[PDB]
């Protein structure tokens, strides 16, 4: 799979709700309120997700799988 | 070749940590029972509002039935022996944990209810004394299931 | 910018009686204004409007009575709305009377 | 009746379980060779490849399915019940 | 050899250990309830 | 009877807010002290006119 | 019955603990009096 | 500086990530929907029952949490105890009996068999959105997730504490507080970076910089860590993780050492040389 | 050679060291508990006040966890039964002290929700006793992660 790629399409669209979208608001009373809510929202989900993903690459130790589900899986993968 | 009376350890902890977690239950549930008897007969309106603990109390129970029924699974007539104490240690810890978190959680849910019987706006608190005292439980059932699998 | 406290201060007014039986209607309608007890050494007894707070326990009373000797018998309350309903006469005593 | 408001937790019920089982009996149709485990055979699938495989879930589906069929009538009834009062 | 020795190290250390745990265990068993008790 | 007790039971409300009063020597007018914010007084000042 | 409600709960109150624990002790500070205007905001008592 | 929308979404998302479920939230999104729906029929109904009162007051927040709730719990690929082969398994380990080289000795010997990863053709890489389904069947999952989830409660934690701590500029800016920051607030971000800024860099950089044909001599997960906090400077397995990592914690030791007058030793001798010129 | 029985050390000293820790935590939850809720009818509003004692009293539980997370990390044996010995005695170390922990915090609890109910002043001296029997618990800890890495 590509290892650059929809990293950078995930961090475009955080990025994008996160910068855009402050002005997109309206100036109203729950201006800077539904801005800051909306951008730690996304830095949050942001952090999960990258954590999540950057902690997969590269891996040391190998997993382990049983007999039974090696036939089952080469007649079925 | 394989070791003798290897088996033994894994069914040893099986049975501790239910033990164990049951008796601290009962204890637990007994006092907290005695004391919500007190208390709605001298004040019998909130009753089933500080019945709560008591149902709560054999979740610990429950973490012993949970590390049982793991051990059970791993369990077998072919055992290396290298899983037997970490069953052991798992079940005995567990059970001990459980034990003295029941214990905990009958003292302070007694002197809760007596002293919520009359004046119950910390009710809130108690449960926030008592929902931070469970995490022994947790602890117990979480270092058991690290040592089992390990 | 951030979330603060809202700006205060303090404020005398000066307020002759009759004035204030209207003015604190209308500070209470506003619902903004927080007071304080300005001789608090005097006990609540020695300030001598107490007959007509004592007046108005009885109303509470009464109207109380009138609640319970309703609910015996079954009869239903309308309760609409219209909250802001408020005079503030010297009438209602002797409504109430 | 069995309570008006044990009818109403009743109703709720349901309306849960139902979806539940029919989200069970989604992936019972799917059948992708995941739920090895929940398969009551003995050496049986070894042989003549992974056939036989897909029928049994489809059971389990059908299980599923006639327990929401059976949720929705007690429903259906206890619709009509909290009508009728 | 060392079956009897390491035996019997092992069987004093526990034994020793255990009472430890029980005597703290009693200890925290049996203290005083802190209640003022005034209505009976 | 619902409005009538809202009736009165804002009416003990004043009189518990007249109980804060400032027991001058003579003073027929009354000088309260009293927090407020300076968000609204142009309002508060309009109320006061009415 | 078990997963749902007695370990949302837990889970709430153990992260509510933490956030005051930690993030109001870190620079949140000091005490005060709650601003109560006189209201009719008594409106059923 | 009341804090309070900063709260509104970083309960909810530690409530989510402590509480990674996906039926539950849309369970309680369900139960807020059917209060929002019924707010004034409920509003009539009377509060009788505190607990119940008390969650009408918390409809938002558990709506908040039950909706990070599903986020989260999709994301972690744990629906339900199960994982989804939503994309491909990224992996593409075709063939039975080579990449395993063993010949037919399964069920009667030859039961499991550890892949590695160095092998060719058996990693096509990480898995393009959340966690690897396969491993719905590994027994090493739960060492793995055991790391994962250590090094994110510890990135989490780390960076909400940091940002709590620096949200105090303007607390002392406000109120004219250069004894607060000068000597006081920045020394606390010194201490605590020089402490836990080297932790997350060198987390991140064992994610990336030993693959599975270094595995078998590459470090451990953090017992080198715990090694620098030893003041200890091993001869014996050491794949130290870049140039000049021990003259750079070397340093760093001394760094963190040296925050610890401040706050205890600045304070009283200014103010108390302001107290002797103000006399 | 590696004798038989070389694998019992670690699992049960982490076992032991996370009954203690239960065990403290339990006791010091079950008092300082108790004597909340009986102070509490008189003066409400230090809730905020007696809480803080129940905040610390999960630093035993926290150091329990990351002791025996880090012994069941390097709990193994392709070691010749050097670091077992260590591993059970880093467990009864951290576990004892623990317990002290408890005992004390538990106590202290007592004293200050005693002592609170006329001076003001008390959550000061409450707080700093709390640090010192925290600065205890820090030194168990300290000597049970420098015996467990070694």
């Amino acid at each position: 799979h590509s290892f650059a790629l929809p990293v950078i399409i995930f961090t475009t669209f955080w990025g994008l709700i996160g910068i855009a979208g402050p002005w997109f608001v309206p100036k109203g009373p729950n201006r800077g309120v539904i801005i800051t809510m909306l951008v730690a929202t996304a830095v949050c989900c942001y952090l999960f997700w990258l954590i999540a993903i950057l902690a997969q690459l590269n891996p040391l130790f190998g997993p382990q799988l049983k007999n039974e589900t090696i036939w089952y899986v080469r007649f079925l993968w | 070749n394989n070791p003798e009376y290897s088996s033994f350890f894994g069914v040893m902890g099986a049975s501790s940590a239910m033990v164990f977690s049951a008796m601290g239950a009962a204890y637990g549930t007994a006092k907290s029972g005695t004391g919500i008897a007190a208390m709605s007969v001298m004040r019998p309106e909130l009753i089933m509002k500080s019945i709560i603990p008591v149902v709560m109390a054999g979740i610990i129970a429950i973490y012993g039935l949970v590390v049982a029924v793991l051990i059970a699974n791993s369990l077998t007539d072919g055992i290396t022996l290298y899983r037997s104490f970490l069953q052991l240690g798992a079940g005995l810890s567990v059970g001990l944990s459980g034990l003295a978190a029941g214990f905990a959680i009958g003292i302070v849910g007694d002197a809760g209810v007596r002293g919520t019987a009359q004046q119950p706006r910390l009710f809130v608190g108690m449960i926030l004394i008592l929902i931070f005292a469970e995490v022994l439980g947790l602890y117990g059932l979480i270092v058991a299931l690290i040592l089992s699998t390990k | 910018e951030l979330f603060r406290s809202e700006e205060m201060t303090l404020a005398q007014l000066f307020l002759q009686s009759e004035a204030a039986y209207c003015c604190v209607s209308e500070l209470g309608e506003l619902g903004k204004v927080q007071f304080r007890d300005l001789n608090p050494d005097v006990n609540v007894f020695q300030r001598k409007f107490v007959n007509e707070v004592r007046r108005c326990e009885e109303m509470d009373r009464k109207l109380r009575f009138v609640e319970k000797e309703i609910r015996k018998a079954n009869i239903p309350i309308m309760d609409t709305g219209e909250n802001p309903e408020v005079p503030f006469p010297r009438d209602m005593i002797d409504l109430e009377a | 009746c069995c309570g008006p408001k044990l009818a109403a937790c009743g109703i709720v019920l349901s309306a849960w379980g139902v979806i539940m089982l029919i989200m069970l009996g989604i992936f019972f149709n799917v059948h992708s060779a995941v739920l090895i485990e929940d398969v009551p055979f003995t050496e049986k699938d070894f042989e003549n490849g992974p056939q036989n495989i897909y029928n049994l879930y489809e059971q389990v589906s059908y299980n599923c399915f006639i327990a929401a069929g059976l949720y929705l009538l007690l429903g259906g009834f206890s619709f009509c019940q909290v009508r009728l009062n | 050899l060392e079956y009897s020795v390491v035996f019997n190290l092992v069987l004093w250390i526990m034994i020793g250990l255990a009472l430890a745990v029980i005597i703290t265990s009693y200890n925290i068993w049996n203290m005083d309830p802190g209640y003022d008790s005034i209505i009976y | 009877i619902r409005v009538w007790f809202i009736k009165v039971r804002k009416m003990k409300a004043i009189y518990h807010t007249l109980n804060l009063c400032n027991i001058d020597v003579t003073q027929k007018c009354l000088i309260a002290e009293v927090w407020c914010p300076v968000t609204d007084l142009d309002s508060i000042q309009f109320a006061l006119r009415r | 019955a078990i997963l749902l409600i007695m370990e949302g709960l837990s889970a709430f109150l153990h992260a509510l603990r933490l956030h005051w624990v930690e993030f109001q002790n870190k620079f949140y500070t000091g005490t005060g009096f709650k601003f109560l205007p006189f209201s009719f905001e008594h409106i059923r008592e | 500086i009341n804090p309070a929308p900063y709260t509104v979404i970083t309960f909810p998302f530690l409530f989510a990530v402590m509480f990674g479920d996906f039926g539950h939230g849309i369970l309680m999104t369900l139960f807020a929907v059917w209060m929002v729906l019924r707010e004034s029929r409920i509003l009539s109904q009377k509060h009788e029952n505190e607990m119940f009162s008390m969650v009408f007051s918390g409809r938002y927040i558990i709506l908040l949490m039950g909706l990070f709730s599903i986020y989260t719990g999709l994301i972690y690929n744990d629906c339900f105890s199960k994982s989804l082969n939503i994309f491909g398994s990224s992996w593409s380990v075709r063939p039975m009996f080579t990449q395993g080289n063993w010949t037919e000795e399964t069920l009667l010997g030859s039961s499991v068999l550890q892949l590695n990863p160095a092998i060719p053709g058996v990693f096509g890489g990480p898995y393009p959105f959340g966690i690897d389904p396969i491993w719905n069947i590994a027994t090493n999952k739960l060492t793995f997730l055991n790391s994962f989830k250590m090094k994110m409660s510890v990135i989490l934690g780390i960076i909400h504490m940091l940002f709590g701590v620096s949200l105090s500029l303007f607390n002392h800016i406000y109120f004219k507080k250069p004894l607060n920051i000068y000597f006081g607030f920045i020394p606390e971000i010194i201490f605590m970076s020089s402490l836990f800024g080297y932790l997350v860099i060198l987390i991140f950089y064992k994610w990336t910089a030993y693959d599975a044909h270094s595995s078998r001599n590459a470090p451990s997960l953090l017992i080198h860590f715990i090694n620098m906090f030893l003041f200890s400077y091993p001869e014996s397995g050491n794949a130290m993780l870049y140039s000049g990592q021990k003259g750079i914690q070397c340093f760093l030791i001394v760094v963190a050492m040296l925050c610890v007058p401040w706050m205890l030793l600045f304070k009283p001798l200014i103010l108390r040389h302001q107290y002797l010129r103000k006399k």
